[PDB]
């Protein structure tokens, strides 16, 4: 599986989208405390 | 509740501009301070919407400050030893951001001074910042104080100082440092952890965090097994090495060698721990409770590690 949002393999935990699409423990958290998608470099 | 104005300096540094990218992003408005324009991290800066920057000097530019704190209701402070004198820039700030009248919580990135807990010296680029942590306590600012864990990310192969992932000819990597190889140290991801964290503080503000130090740093892993991440997550073999001195393979500025001398010293010669202060001796644990997304070595090896290289000039990994 992979985070739609930073493309990580490699979490603790996966979360799920509010929609049911796979992301991991941090980007499914960060929105879930702020309201906007984990922003990343680049 | 409300998203509020925050003052950063050393916008391209890695702990602002996780900052930076995150706070930006969830509706905060950023005023940062610049030494340059030019730089990719810079024009990205420069790219994201409620940010606004202001190019100029720390040093003796108190107008510079007076600007930056202007409407700011937050400010997280890390200064670099590089813009000079880092206790009175970090003493210009302060009373700028008291000057300001608005701050309500003001963290400041600082670090320990060796010399306070053992014969040991005071590791330059990292003592004065505990003068600068007192006069922030002393002017009276609501205040809460970070000490950042050693960077993931500061890993290469590049012949960088102190911490080079060297890609050996066997096909394998070697990591060169006075560390010892069984000691535990305080590691942390600044791009993609130090942003969430210092937001979660803010949200708690100073009722919960004016006065405290927290020990920003969300796993403790020994040299060796910092090698048994990469070596288990890139499916190479990784080894520790124990050098008495630390190995500067490329023309560096004089302050980050008297950095680098003192390290040895501090670590390599009296395998001192990373935060002597006795508060500091889980450590980990007010970290992973700030933000619990945090991603550790293995994650940050298997994940990161290879796509910096690349992008960095490498194709060991294809
Ligand atoms: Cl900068
Ligand atoms: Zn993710």
């Amino acid at each position: 599986t992979t985070c739609t949002n930073c493309f990580t393999q490699t979490t603790p935990l996966w979360r799920r989208n509010p929609e049911g699409q796979p992301l991991c423990n941090a980007c499914g958290l960060f929105l879930k405390l702020h309201g906007v998608v984990r922003p990343l470099s680049l | 509740q409300q998203k509020k104005t925050i003052a950063v300096v050393n916008a391209t540094g890695r702990q602002a501009a996780s900052l930076i990218r995150v706070a930006a992003a969830v509706g905060h408005h950023v005023r940062a301070q610049v030494h340059s324009l030019k730089g990719l991290i810079a024009e990205e800066l420069q790219a994201i919407p409620n940010v606004t920057l202001f190019q100029g000097p720390l040093l003796n530019n108190v107008p510079l400050m007076d600007t930056l704190f202007e409407g700011a209701h937050l400010a997280f402070i890390n200064t670099t030893s590089q813009a000079g004198d880092e206790i009175a820039i970090g003493k210009d700030l302060a009373d700028a951001a008291k000057r300001a009248g608005t701050i309500q919580h003001y963290i400041y990135s600082s670090m320990p001074d060796h010399s306070l807990y053992g014969p040991w010296p005071a590791v330059p680029m990292w003592a004065p910042k505990f003068t600068v942590e007192n006069y922030v306590r002393q002017l009276g600012l609501p205040s809460t104080f970070v000490y950042a864990g050693i960077y993931n990310n500061n890993f290469t192969s590049l012949p960088y100082p102190l911490f080079q992932m060297e890609l050996m000819p066997d096909g394998t990597f070697e990591w060169h440092a006075p560390f010892d190889p069984d000691i535990p140290l305080p590691w942390l991801d600044a791009e993609h952890d130090v942003g969430p964290a210092l937001l979660q503080i803010f949200k708690d503000g100073p009722q919960k965090w004016n006065g405290h130090r927290i020990a920003l740093t969300f796993e403790t892993l020994s040299p060796v097994q910092v090698c048994a991440a990469f070596s288990r997550a890139l499916n190479r073999r990784v080894t520790y090495v124990q050098v008495p001195k630390v190995e500067i393979k490329v023309n560096i500025p004089v302050g980050y060698r008297e950095q680098l001398e003192a390290i040895e010293v501090v670590f390599g010669e009296h395998k001192a721990p990373y935060f002597p202060l006795p508060e500091f001796s889980r450590v980990t644990d007010e970290a992973r409770k700030l933000w619990s997304g945090w991603r550790d070595m293995e994650e940050y090896a298997r994940e990161v590690f290879p796509i910096e290289e690349e992008a960095n000039g490498l194709d060991w990994m294809l």
